[PDB]
């Protein structure tokens, strides 16, 4: 099934972490991230992807895991859900904050869902479709640092209210060094700088 | 022991008595030794059925007929909102500004109500100057950052034309003093009749549709299982909850919600003042522009104003009235258009999908100004229109515990998926949906009859049952046999007057026997 | 396309879609309903009461204007009445209405009279208002006090006994903003109704608890429950059926609807049913469900609010009382006019003094009980010919099943019931009572 061949691409993404050289944890540090744009697994997966906005999840995806990469500041559990995105020309276009799949199904960056779900405090624990998964390895910072996995070219700051409420389409127009509120989920309001 | 009996309580059972019998011992005594004598009562009963005509029809040499509708002009619009013909503007919802006052204070700023300006002359109205300087009351207050109006002479004009007047005590009373004033007594007028509806087709269509927006409605959350039997109906009620909370009739269903409460709220707060509340909604998701499959956006829809006079429980069992200025981009018509005064306050912009990039485009914007009367019972009742989706889920369960138990096994993706069901008629031709579109109609169907509730709507749908039934034994090969249908058909004529959803059930069933007649018979043609 | 939500009936029972067509869960009209009340009794017999000096138009024992029998006819008859009484307790036994009534005065005796307390509402006859029954309740105990020493019976006999006590009292106190009343005006206010009280609430209560007492012996008496019992009741009444009859017999159904069963029903009837019921008991309960009847013979109604009158232009309204309009009947309308002369006889200040007729949904578990008496109906001229009857009714909606072996003297066995029943004012409704074969009927919403 669609479900179950996302599920094993996951866990094959998983277990190339491996603890080893040429794995993402060796790349991570290494910094170099156009190399996971053209691993195996990605190259599995593509197909489960939507063809018509496969060049806007592409662009997407390999924004984030660029800037992420880049400030050596990431979370394993993002990553990981947007990487398979990664292996096809990005081309401008409308994003809405869901990576639609093949089968009708979303991912939506940043938010826990039944088909991927990451929860505080469970790190190995990652819940694929309500089915728990250990990771190879352990983490109690590497996944702490997930203030650049929300937004492209953005950054969480502390709260401020005075600032005002906007949308996904709104965003390019944002002046340097301005706070902006938005929605980060379900009645879940995050402020955001630009970054 | 003993109840000590009195004297009046003894001389009134000793008075109330049988005509033969004129004191309480006489009946006694005839009750305690009363007999049997059955032939007396068979001569008795037998002469009783002599003198009784007691006719029986069988419904197929004496058929019933086509009910016959009233005469006269179309029934107009009615409802306190206006359906389908809303325009709604809108803006990104905040947590912290979550309520009526903030939410239009919001709207204001951005200049795009204040440059509303309605012109003086009326396309069809009565009272065009009051609603307009009205109008510019309620900018001016909203701009004072304060929902109160302190001056009250529009307001009240347009609440007391239906009555208002001096009362003069009995005591100073005369022959002379009435015959002076010429006084009689108040002749009650009566509802005129009206015809049938044109357009509540087109509403109904209209409703069947999916809007651009999704979750209008708020719905409670789902607590743990335990086995599959809860598994299942938690199941079955988010598959129907995801499909309808995209139709159009949610938002309306939504709107009351909201705009209801806040009346409400405001009346028990501010008696005896007036206010002015927003007509409201709050979105929760959106269909994305470049593909159907919805997206989250929570969003804050603006559909009008509505003032609301004093009201202090006390008047015709604590009626109150309000005032309503809604937003259109429709131009009117008369007969439709007969209780709503229309202006044409300026141009709106409108904003579509044009590849990667959304883009607007002018349109003139019109404004329904309308005053109507509402009660405390009304808002109790529309209040919580969401109990005709719990009445749809129990066709639904229907359809899936009979099959279910026909065959034993899981159907219920099966007949939703394929289960036919005809919906109507286009082009003289019977259509067919699966229920996943019948639903539709069948939540429809019980959110027009909330909207409407009334004697009428109570009586004749009462009354309708009969036929219903009589016909289903017509299908199934029963000689169904009434006494006095003429009587009831009568019975159902004279129920239908001046509520457009009862006119039109009446001529569908009028046509729903015509197409039966060619497989049952009992219906005439 | 024209929408058409009538459509799905075709291919689908109706029974699964019937409720989608349901939703889900003034002077004048008094007039006529009393006017109605007077008028059904068909008859002309008045006989003054002593007691205020009014006229009261009996209307039992005495059947006249025959023609035009079709429409709802009250005026009862005894005989029949006490006879198919005798039927039914034939048929369950002999000491059964006796074990019953013990049963119900055992239950009673262990009562407080507190229990008067649970009441849907009631009217009080200090304030003349409607409120919960403890408000005027604790109205009319404090008041008590006030006048004559409080009440230390806690007990529902004592209450009674208390009760009648005040029938003789002449004068009596009460708080207001203090006052008091005399004997007549104290009678009228106990005996008020509006569109009940607390004097004969307790009495009301003791004949329903004994009716229901008796409906719980009878398999044909769906009121005291609903639901899985009901769905039983059915199955068993449809078994018992299929069993009884032959093959060559067939049956039919009727779902019927009594009309006007609160405008017909008097409790003259209920009071010689209960004597003949506890003609062999304890004179206690003899005199005790001798109580609520009468109080019920003599029931003064309170017009609701009075007329207003207005110039042409409605630039002036006056509001006057009911008690007044009597005193400018020459204005209003002949419909209104032609509704209130009749009855000017029977008003005293304000209301109006209908000698019977059951407007109260009060004393529902007897009225099931004088159908379930009319359906246990049987003698020999129906036995020769092959035809019988049985069914259930509830408080004013029954279902019917007749039995014979010919599509035409099933007619006359109808009609033979229809007398029956219009021989105690049990009518019925023709607009709205159907039948058909025994698949199809209906009862309570329940469409079988």
């Amino acid at each position: 099934d669609e479900k179950t061949a996302i599920t094993k691409g996951y866990e094959a993404l998983i277990k190339r972490l491996g603890t080893g050289d040429n794995d993402i944890p060796s790349l991570i540090a290494k910094k170099d991230y156009l190399s996971l744009y053209n691993l195996p697994e990605v190259k599995l997966m593509a197909p489960l992807i939507r063809p018509n906005r496969k060049g806007v999840y592409s662009r997407v995806a390999r924004k984030l895991v660029s800037t992420q990469v880049t400030t050596g500041h990431y979370s394993l559990h993002e990553l990981i859900k947007v990487l398979p995105f990664t292996y096809f020309a990005p081309k401008q276009g409308m994003f809405e904050g869901r990576l639609f799949f093949s089968n009708d199904s979303f991912v939506e960056p940043g938010v826990n869902n039944n088909v991927f779900s990451w929860s505080k405090a469970d790190s190995s624990k990652i819940y694929c479709h309500g089915i728990a998964i250990r990771v190879p390895l352990v983490v109690g910072d590497e996944h702490m640092d997930t203030s650049l996995a929300l937004l492209e070219g953005f950054s969480v700051c502390e709260n401020d209210p005075r600032a005002p409420m906007v949308t996904r389409q709104d965003l390019i127009d944002v002046g340097f060094g301005q706070k902006v509120r938005l929605f980060v989920g379900q009645g879940s309001v995050r402020t955001f700088k630009r970054t | 022991i003993e109840m000590k009996k009195g004297k009046t309580f003894l001389e009134l059972r000793d008075e109330s008595v049988p005509l033969p019998f004129q004191t309480y011992e006489q009946m006694k005594d005839y009750c305690e030794k009363f007999k049997g004598n059955p032939r007396e009562l068979a001569s008795k009963v037998s002469q009783m059925q002599s003198n009784i005509k007691l006719p029986i029809k069988h419904y197929e040499q004496n058929k019933f007929r086509q009910i016959r509708l009233p005469k006269g002009p179309m029934a107009p619009y009615t409802h306190k909102f206006l359906m389908e013909e809303a325009w709604m503007f809108t803006k990104i919802s905040d947590p912290e500004r979550s309520r009526a006052g903030e939410i239009l204070i919001d709207f204001f700023k951005k200049g795009n109500l204040s440059a509303i300006r309605p012109k003086d002359k009326p396309l069809q109205g009565k009272y065009p100057i009051h609603y307009k300087n009205l109008w510019n009351q309620i900018k001016a207050a909203i701009a004072d950052r304060t929902m109160v109006i302190n001056e009250n002479d529009h307001s009240e004009f347009l609440g007391g034309i239906g009555r208002a007047s001096k009362k003069i005590p009995e005591i100073s009373l005369t022959q002379d003093v009435i015959t002076t004033e010429g006084l009689k007594q108040s002749e009650n007028k009566l509802p005129e009749p009206r015809s049938f509806p044109r357009w509540f087709n087109a509403e109904w269509m209209w409703a069947i549709k999916d809007s651009d927006l999704t979750g209008w409605v708020p719905m409670a959350e789902y607590p743990p299982a335990d086995n599959e039997l809860e598994d299942y109906a938690e199941h079955l009620n988010k598959t129907m909850e995801g499909v309808l909370q995209g139709t159009n009739c949610a938002r309306e269903m939504g709107k009351c919600i909201l705009t209801v409460g806040a009346l409400m709220t405001e009346c028990r707060l501010f008696p005896g003042k007036i206010k002015v509340v927003p007509i409201y909604a709050r979105s929760k998701e959106r269909k994305s522009m470049q593909e159907g499959l919805p997206v989250p956006s929570e969003m804050d829809c603006l559909f009008g104003i509505c003032v609301k006079s004093k009201s202090h429980l006390n008047k015709d069992d604590g009626m109150y009235t309000i005032i309503t200025f809604e937003f259109s981009i429709r131009e009117p018509n008369l007969e439709k258009h007969q209780k709503y005064t229309v202006f044409e306050a300026g141009h709106t912009t409108v904003r579509m999908k044009k590849g990667e990039s959304v883009i607007g485009r002018e349109v003139p914007l019109y404004l329904y100004c309308r005053t109507t009367a509402l009660s405390k019972i009304k808002n109790d009742w529309l209040s919580k229109a969401r109990r005709c989706f719990i009445t749809t889920m129990d066709t639904v369960e229907t359809i899936c515990l009979r099959e279910s138990a026909k065959a034993e096994e899981n159907l219920v993706e099966k007949t939703l998926n394929e289960k036919q069901m005809w919906i109507g008629k286009k082009n003289g031709e019977l259509i067919a949906q699966p229920l996943r579109e019948a639903l539709r109609v069948q939540l429809v169907q019980q959110f027009y009859f909330c909207i409407y509730n009334d004697s009428q709507l109570e009586g004749f749908c009462n009354e309708q049952k009969k036929i219903l039934m009589a016909l289903e034994g017509d299908k199934k090969n029963k000689s169904s046999f009434g006494f006095n249908p003429e009587g009831l058909l009568e019975k159902i004529e004279e129920c239908l007057i001046n509520n457009p959803m009862c006119l039109f059930m009446a001529q569908r069933l009028n046509e729903l026997v015509i197409e039966a007649s060619k497989r049952g018979a009992k219906f005439f043609k | 396309m024209e929408i058409n939500p009538y459509l799905m009936f075709l291919n689908n029972d109706v029974t699964s879609l019937i409720s989608t067509t349901y939703p889900y869960t003034s002077t004048k009209y008094t007039l006529e309903t009393i006017k109605r009340t007077y008028d059904y009794s068909r008859t002309s017999v008045e006989k003054t009461s002593k007691v205020f000096n009014i006229p009261r138009r009996k209307f039992c024992n005495c059947l006249e204007d025959k023609d035009e029998l079709v429409k709802p006819t009250g005026n009862v008859d005894i005989s029949s009445l006490l006879g198919l009484a005798e039927m039914m307790e034939k048929r369950m036994g002999e000491g059964f209405f006796k074990h019953c009534v013990m049963e119900a005065e055992t239950e009673i005796l262990k009562m407080h009279f507190s229990r008067l307390t649970e009441g849907r509402q009631t009217y009080d006859w200090t304030s003349e208002r409607n409120m919960p029954a403890a408000t005027a309740l604790q109205l009319t105990v404090d008041a008590i006090k006030e006048t004559e020493g409080p009440f230390k019976g806690t007990t529902m006999l004592e209450y009674c006994n208390k009760m009648i006590e005040m029938l003789d009292w002449k004068e009596i106190k009460f708080k207001k903003v203090i006052d008091s009343i005399k004997h007549d005006e104290f009678l009228i206010r106990a005996l008020t109704i509006n569109t009940p009280g607390m004097i004969v609430r307790p009495f009301s209560k003791i004949v329903e608890t004994v009716a229901q007492k008796i409906c719980e012996k009878l398999k044909e008496s769906g009121l005291p429950v609903g639901g899985n019992e009901k769905k039983a009741k059915l199955k068993t009444t449809v078994t018992s059926l299929n069993a009884r009859m032959n093959s060559d017999q067939f049956a039919v159904n009727i779902t019927g609807d009594n009309s006007k069963w609160n405008e017909c029903q008097q409790p003259e009837a209920y009071l010689a049913l209960l004597a003949y019921i506890t003609k062999d008991s304890s004179d206690l309960m003899k005199d005790l469900c001798s109580v609520a009847p009468v109080l019920f013979c003599n029931k003064f109604v309170k017009l609701g609010q009075g007329i207003r009158l207005s110039n042409k232009r409605k630039t002036k309204e006056v509001i006057i009382k009911a008690e007044k309009m009597g005193k400018y009947k020459n204005l209003m309308r002949e419909e209104y006019k032609n509704l209130f002369e009749p009855l000017e006889k029977y008003i005293q200040k304000d209301v109006c003094f209908l000698p019977g007729g059951m407007l109260m949904g009060m004393f529902n578990m007897l009225s099931t009980v004088l159908g379930v008496s009319t359906l246990c109906y049987m003698d020999e001229e129906l036995k020769a010919k092959g035809c019988f009857w049985t069914g259930l009714q509830s408080s004013d909606d029954f279902v019917l099943f007749a039995v014979a072996s010919n599509w035409s003297n099933i007619h006359w066995t109808i009609r033979r019931f229809n007398a029956v029943c219009k021989l105690i004012g049990i009518n019925m409704s023709l607009e709205k009572s159907y039948g058909s074969l025994p698949e199809l009927f209906e009862f309570t919403s329940m469409f079988f």
